[PDB]
Order: C-alpha cells, then sequence, then structure tokens
C-alpha cells in the first residue's frame, strides 16, 4: 500500500520544509 | 529622522490628534517600529489599541498614504503568532484589504495582497474566512492580463505566494470551488519565468496535492504533471524542492496518476535526485520512488529499464538514516508486488548485504520492512529453487547471524518472522 505525506513525515517532520507561512515587511 | 524612533507613546499621541497629516507620521513611525528586525514591539502596539485605527485608515480613500502606511504597520502585526494575526483580524481588517485590492496604487494593492497573504497563512480558519469575504475574485482579476512579464516582479511573487497560502493547510482542505478557481490561473503561474514564482507555485501544487485522491485529480487533470516533471529538473533547489514534494504527493493516489508521472519522464531526473546533496532531497526522492515501486508491475519493470534499482541500493548501502528507511519501504513495496524475475533482479544488483547491514539498527519498524522483504525474496527465488544460494549469501555477509540474534526481540512480529526465516531456508 501507499503511504501519503502525512504517514511520511510523522517519522520525519519537524525539519520537513514548506513554502514561507508569514512574511515581515522590512523593505520599501 | 523625522519619524526614526517614535515611543508608542506618542505613536498614541499623534494617531489621536484630530489632524490627518499628524496621524499620517505617527502611522509612519509605527510601519518603522513595526520594521525594525530586532524585536519589534507588536504586543505594546496591540496594547495600546492602534489597530482598530490603523484598519480605519485604511479606508481614507483620499489620503493615499496614509493608507499605504497602515496597511504596511498591519501586514507586520498579522506576521507575527496566530493570536498577533487575530488581533488585526478582530479589528475588521479583512474586508478592508479586500477593498484595498482595487486600488489605483499599484503600492497600496501589493500591501493588501500581502496583509491578507499573512492572514491566511495564518491557518485554515483565517483561510477560509479570507474566502467568505470574497478575496479570491479581485486577487485573481489582477492577474487577467495578457503576459504576466508586464507586471513587475515583486508584485507578481507577492499575488503568487498569497495565492499559495489560499491553497494551503489540510483540516479542513480550501473549499473545493474555490481550488478549481484558483487553479486556472496557477496552472498559468507554473509556465512563468521568474525563479520566485515557480518556486511558490510549485509550494501551491504541493499544498493541493496532498491529500485524497480526488483532490489530486482536480490538479493532476489540469495538465501540470509534465510541467512539474521539468521543473523537477531545475538547478534552483527552491524550486526542485516544492515541485518534489508535488510529484511525490501525487504518486500517493491511484496507480493511473502515478502513470501519468512516468508517462511525463519523471523517472529519467531520479539517479540525480537520489543522488541528491541536499538529504531532504534525496529523501523525498526515496520516499516518491517506494510509491512507485508499491505500483503495478509494468510500473516496477519501468523503474528497472530506467536502472533505479542501483541507485536504489546505493541509498541502501550510505545515506542518512532516515532515507534509508524510506529505501528500505521502497524495497519492501517492490517485492509485494513485483514479478520473480523483478525480484530475483534485486540479489543481482546487490541488494541483500545493504539489508543485511541495515538488520543491524534500533528501529524496530524496519526490521519488520526488511525481514518482510527477505521473505518475499527467499519466496521468489524458491519459485526457482535458487533457495540454498541465497541462504549463503545472507550468511557470508554475517546477515545470518543478525536474522537468529533477532527471535531474542521484544516483539511478537520481530521474532515469529525471524524464526520463521531459519526453519525453511537455514536447516
Amino acid at each position: 500500500a501507499k503511504k501519503k505525506l502525512r504517514e511520511y513525515q510523522q517519522r520525519n517532520s519537524p525539519g520537513v520544509p514548506t513554502g514561507a507561512k508569514k512574511k515581515k515587511k522590512i523593505k520599501n | 529622522q523625522g519619524t526614526v524612533n517614535w515611543s508608542v507613546e506618542d505613536i498614541v499621541k499623534g494617531i489621536n490628534s484630530n489632524n490627518l497629516e499628524s496621524q499620517l507620521q505617527a502611522t509612519q513611525a509605527a510601519r518603522k517600529l513595526l520594521s525594525r528586525e530586532k524585536q519589534p514591539p507588536i504586543d505594546n502596539i496591540i496594547r495600546a489599541g492602534l489597530i482598530p485605527k490603523f484598519v480605519s485608515f485604511l479606508g481614507k480613500t483620499d489620503c493615499s498614504p496614509i493608507q499605504f502606511e497602515s496597511a504596511w504597520a498591519l501586514t507586520n502585526i498579522a506576521s507575527g503568532t496566530s493570536e498577533q494575526t487575530k488581533a488585526v483580524v478582530d479589528g475588521g481588517a479583512i474586508p478592508a484589504f479586500i477593498s484595498l485590492l482595487a486600488s489605483p496604487h499599484a503600492h497600496i494593492s501589493e500591501q493588501a495582497v500581502w496583509a491578507l497573504g499573512n492572514i491566511a497563512g495564518d491557518g485554515s480558519a483565517f483561510r477560509d474566512l479570507v474566502i467568505k469575504h470574497g478575496a479570491i475574485d479581485p486577487l485573481l482579476a489582477l492577474l487577467a492580463v495578457p503576459d504576466l512579464s508586464t507586471l513587475a516582479c515583486g508584485y507578481l511573487r507577492n499575488l503568487t505566494w498569497t495565492l499559495s497560502n489560499l491553497c494551503r493547510n489540510k483540516n479542513p482542505a480550501p473549499p473545493l470551488d474555490a481550488v478549481e478557481q484558483i487553479l486556472p490561473t496557477l496552472v498559468r503561474l507554473l509556465h512563468h519565468n521568474d525563479p520566485e514564482v515557480l518556486a511558490d507555485s510549485c509550494w501551491a501544487i504541493s499544498y493541493l496535492t496532498d491529500g485524497p485522491n480526488e483532490r489530486i485529480e482536480m490538479v493532476v487533470k489540469k495538465g501540470v504533471v509534465p510541467q512539474l516533471v521539468k521543473l523537477l529538473g531545475a538547478t534552483e533547489l527552491p524550486i526542485v524542492t516544492p515541485a518534489l514534494r508535488a510529484i511525490g504527493n501525487i504518486v500517493t493516489g491511484t496507480d493511473e496518476q502515478t502513470q501519468k508521472v512516468i508517462d511525463a519522464g519523471a523517472l529519467a531526473v531520479f539517479p540525480s535526485l537520489l543522488t541528491n546533496p541536499k538529504t531532504n532531497i534525496q529523501k523525498e526522492a526515496t520516499w516518491t520512488m517506494s510509491n512507485i515501486t508499491a505500483g503495478r508491475q509494468d510500473q516496477i519493470q519501468q523503474v528497472v529499464n530506467h536502472g533505479l534499482v542501483p541507485f536504489l541500493v546505493g541509498v541502501l548501502s550510505k545515506a542518512d538514516f532516515k532515507t534509508q528507511k524510506e529505501a528500505a519501504w521502497a524495497i519492501t513495496n517492490y517485492t509485494s508486488g513485483g514479478t520473480v524475475e523483478q525480484i530475483v533482479y534485486l540479489v543481482h544488483c546487490g541488494i541483500i548485504e545493504p539489508l543485511m547491514n541495515l538488520l543491524s539498527a534500533k528501529d524496530t519498524k524496519i526490521i519488520q520492512v526488511i525481514l518482510d522483504a527477505i521473505s518475499n525474496i527467499f519466496q521468489a527465488a524458491e519459485k526457482l529453487g535458487e533457495t540454498e544460494k541465497l541462504s549463503i549469501m545472507i550468511e557470508e555477509c554475517g546477515g545470518l547471524d543478525k536474522i537468529e540474534a533477532l527471535q531474542r526481540h521484544e516483539n511478537e512480529s520481530v521474532y515469529k518472522a525471524s524464526l520463521n526465516l531459519i526453519e525453511k531456508y537455514f536447516s
């Protein structure tokens, strides 16, 4: 059977990469 | 020097002053306070009661600079904790930012795009609340141009990033009709040549394919799989990482959805992906392989033809320990679905000895995975009589010691497989 990304990253994350959730604006 | 480091007390005195120009200066001073990188006093700004004032300034249509300054200030409060984002939302910022998307000042619209990205980014409830307030139509209208290249780079990146947060989280996944609304312009962003737009478009696609098979199908039927495979071979690591995550998500679906990934040519990129020096790429590429070797025999055969079995032997032999697991899974699923000829081919590529070496690990879950695989391999060699040759291989590389030392293990599954293995093939 196939293991979805939640079962994948259950014995892997924290540490699995993702895009930026929130972004602070520091320059113009 | 005018608005450099105001005290919160001065900002408050200016914002409460009944002089719109005094309020603008105080709001800019608040924005600069909130923009510094050493611990900006978000909570002090919240406690002073400034958010309702900032939200009110969003509607000052005839003072466009105070719209920008308060938009920027609120953007940076919304960039903090859930509690801080919630303070912005409770001030009614969401409908005021959506009204700003249509502003004739591109820098003000862009700032409303950004603030909505931070709010939607906090989680699925605020994500769906941004959607209920009607943000998707004005966001997508800003991308309704004949050619995205005529838009400013930062503007386009900001729209892409915010759309990807509207695609993002999972309990629950975004509304189906909202996903359908966004996908066509997302497909378009996936063909734009800017590294950051591409990376965030791949992230969006990765979110959308992380769920049940009906969600994978929504994406796959838009035809993006070949473009994802192309992006998979990018030199930019910020692109291959989400591109690979999306591909890996898609091959968790049906055999048919997996086949489009194979049809698209994805297996030719895996020699470099399974040897990639970034260990996360190599972990996710091996996980992706384990869901392909869980496919049909014709799909396992395509893995063989592309020469990927020596690459799995390599990852099993030497890799990050977590990566070696994924390779163990890839092997056990291969052994589960493959023909006998495909299974004995594993032995010809050298799978046995790196499997035995990994029996020395402490993670109980793999002794299971590994012992299952050697069980399946013994079972397939038996249908050609080659049981002895395999038993001496396992004996010569010190794997026999591991298998029998293992039926004094604290697990029913471990030591009933251990001791089973010994009786039919080691006596």
